């Protein structure tokens, strides 16, 4: 009980901060990419979809994958085996949205725009 | 009914040929391209969103 009472009472140690502000951005953009594959496949409908922040949502999660990493080593450092177990998910976690998301964008590349 | 106005496609595809449709371009590519049935060209919004009316 004496770990919560502690950073109860003020800030954290470094590790925490980054890796949970990952975890944000990870439902933030597991939320996005779950309308923009309901649009593009359920309703079938190609205008409600990303294709406005296609930049802002890869530069992003540049961001959650790059957070997660000195975020996670942080912990390793430290040693603590409950967030060493716990930020390595999150860095492949991260890991996999950033390979769908990506996929994605592969295929919904004839119906975006055009650019060339 | 003679006054007309006319272009020339500069591209010289002999009639023969284009009912053939393989006339090639000095090097292997393909002079003259066949649509596929029910064609319509693209909208502004994609590639593959069309929206013309017009069919081919």
């Amino acid at each position: 009980m004496r770990w919560r009472d502690r950073i109860a009472v003020l800030c954290f140690p470094p590790g925490l901060m980054l890796t949970v502000a990952a975890l944000i951005l990870f439902f933030i953009h597991m939320g996005v990419f779950a309308s923009d594959v309901h649009n593009f496949c359920v309703i079938h409908n190609y205008d409600h979809m990303s294709f406005r922040y296609t930049v802002v949502l890869i530069f992003s999660q540049v961001i959650s994958i790059g957070w997660a990493a000195m975020g996670s080593l942080y912990a390793e450092m430290t040693g603590d085996k409950f967030l060493r177990c716990f930020a390595l998910t999150i860095l492949i976690l991260n890991g996999a949205m950033f390979f769908n998301r990506l996929c994605l964008e592969f295929l919904a590349i004839n119906y975006r725009e055009e650019r060339h | 009914y003679l006054r007309t106005m006319h272009h020339t496609p500069g591209r010289h595809i002999p009639p023969e040929d284009w009912i053939s449709g393989v006339h090639k371009d000095s090097q292997g590519f393909n002079m003259i391209k066949t649509l596929p049935i029910n064609y319509r060209p693209p909208s502004h919004m994609g590639i593959s969103i069309p929206l013309t009316d017009n069919f081919y």
